[PDB]
């Protein structure tokens, strides 16, 4: 699905992602932009304002876990279904997350990379990442 | 439906776009064609290559339309009526494709105006672009 | 956005529902719970069994709300404001679920009023239920 | 996916479907209710009004073909992917049909069966058919 020169483009820009921060920024933005996703993180405390969500420590910490998982997918870009199987069970059987939301999180992640890299997130770089996030959303949907 | 704060947000972010609206509108189109190649089927008679002057002229038209949607954020069906007839009656654009262009536009703005693309603004821009999309996909009078 | 013909259609089909609105609203809920069991998660404290008096009372409330959306088809955000606060701010219903209830309602009306469920009416009812859905999923003021 | 008593319910009501007419009624309704789907049937002539669409002979005739295919799926409710493979290629590679539209056609078909069978299209019968049409939509999406 990804050409050798678009697998390489993806890895190069990913080696520059702050893994402590980007994951939180994405999960944060999901909860602000699509406010019904807050229903699934009811235990995380105060999610009452954009400021509250973005500074909530448990959002920051869960976003590290989610980004951890995308990085796992980026190491195994062939065998994404096998990478994400356990996580598909969890998001369905136990959480009941509608799969459209998986697509929304991938798109929000694309915007956060745009926002951090600026000019260097070129149209061809974006297109390689759109293939990557669609892959992860499909692997997760049960 | 937009909140009053949504409207202030969109009016102020799009105000900062200003005279790059044409250049951003072209870049958003070029992102959409590369990342979602099925959208090229609506533009069969265009040069769709990188730097095409026809894509750059189309991006100016799209941007100038968004500028007018913002100036008429309270009465959009009326301001966008001819556009609605073009996209819904004549071209019959599947609504899925409005979600693709909208995403490409957000991505373009994130890359160009990072200091303005706060979570609150991101949320208000996304709701505005969905309201524009709904007007353009609907056959109404 | 609804056309003027859409509005006449919905006003006249829903007028024919009349005093079965409560019974249809219960049946639509029961279809939704059987066919899409994840929607039961929003109703954890209800008896959801067949013939439950709590589902039949909830179907009357849903139906009576649709009757008022029809009477205020031109100013729905204002007429549906408290409902919008309940579903979007308090319950946080994922918008996917509004497409499920809407479909179940169309199916209920098709089964009960076949002579009224013409293609044109079907089209206008579907657009009305999507406009109601959009008001209820939006946090606005 | 379908219990033995919901496979049987599905077959019983399907043995009563007018295969010359229901397929057309469904395709007709798709073009009226979701008007952008008309873009894909531009060769079928006049689709200008609900009356025109519903009486168009080429809509009636294509709807027989589509219903033919659902009946093929209902005979092979295990191996739906293998039943619909050629048709998935055609709808993607050649037609470029977004897969959300496959879901819309299945739902319209459910409403047409509601409209024809009335009281006998009970909630449990509807739920078995919702499993059937989701199956067909998934098998078709590439
Ligand atoms: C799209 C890519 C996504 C990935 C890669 C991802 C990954 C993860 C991971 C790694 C966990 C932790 C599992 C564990 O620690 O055992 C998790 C848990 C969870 N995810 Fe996701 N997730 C994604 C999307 C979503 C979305 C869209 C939602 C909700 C809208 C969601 C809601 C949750 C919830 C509620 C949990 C449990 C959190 C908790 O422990 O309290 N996820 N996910
Ligand atoms: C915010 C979303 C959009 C806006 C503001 C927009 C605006 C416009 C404008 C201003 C025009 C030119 C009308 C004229 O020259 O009189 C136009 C034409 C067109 N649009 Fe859009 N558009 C949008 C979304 C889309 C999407 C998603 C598609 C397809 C994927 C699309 C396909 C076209 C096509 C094919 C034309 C005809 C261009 C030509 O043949 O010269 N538009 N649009
Ligand atoms: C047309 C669509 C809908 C309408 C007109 C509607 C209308 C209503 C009304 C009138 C109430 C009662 C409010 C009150 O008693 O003051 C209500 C409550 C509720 N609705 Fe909806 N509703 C719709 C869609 C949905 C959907 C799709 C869901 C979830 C799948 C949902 C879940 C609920 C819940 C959980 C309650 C709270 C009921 C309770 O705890 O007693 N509604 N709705
Ligand atoms: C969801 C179930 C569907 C099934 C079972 C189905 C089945 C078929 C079949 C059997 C054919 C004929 C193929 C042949 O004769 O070789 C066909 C062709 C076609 N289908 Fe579908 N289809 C479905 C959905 C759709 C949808 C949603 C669209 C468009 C919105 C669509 C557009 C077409 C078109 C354009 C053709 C070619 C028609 C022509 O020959 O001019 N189909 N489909």
């Amino acid at each position: 699905h990804l050409t050798p020169e678009e697998k390489s483009a993806v890895t190069a820009l990913w080696g520059k992602v702050n893994v402590d921060e980007v994951g939180g920024e994405a999960l944060g933005r999901l909860l602000v932009v699509y406010p019904w996703t807050q229903r699934f993180f009811e235990s995380f405390g105060d999610l009452s304002t954009p400021d509250a969500v973005m500074g909530n420590p448990k959002v920051k910490a869960h976003g590290k876990k989610v980004l951890g998982a995308f990085s796992d997918g980026l190491a195994h870009l062939d065998n994404l279904k096998g990478t994400f199987a356990t996580l598909s069970e969890l998001h369905c059987d136990k959480l009941h997350v509608d799969p459209e939301n998986f697509r929304l999180l991938g798109n929000v992640l694309v915007c956060v990379l745009a926002h951090h890299f600026g000019k260097e997130f070129t149209p061809p770089v974006q297109a390689a990442y759109q293939k990557v996030v669609a892959g992860v959303a499909n692997a997760l949907a049960h | 439906v937009l909140s009053p704060a949504d409207k202030t947000n969109v009016k102020a972010a799009w105000g900062k776009v200003g005279a790059h609206a044409g250049e951003y509108g072209a870049e958003a189109l070029e992102r959409m064609f590369l990342s979602f190649p099925t959208t090229k089927t609506y533009f069969p008679h265009f040069d769709l290559s990188h730097g095409s002057a026809q894509v750059k002229g189309h991006g100016k038209k799209v941007a100038d339309a968004l500028t007018n949607a913002v100036a008429h954020v309270d009465d959009m069906p009326n301001a966008l009526s001819a556009l609605s007839d073009l996209h819904a009656h004549k071209l019959r654009v599947d609504p899925v494709n409005f979600k693709l262009l909208s995403h490409c536009l957000l991505v373009t703005l994130a890359a160009h105006l990072p200091a303005e693309f706060t979570p609150a603004v991101h949320a208000s821009l996304d709701k505005f672009l969905a309201s524009v999309s709904t007007v353009l996909t609907s056959k109404y009078r």
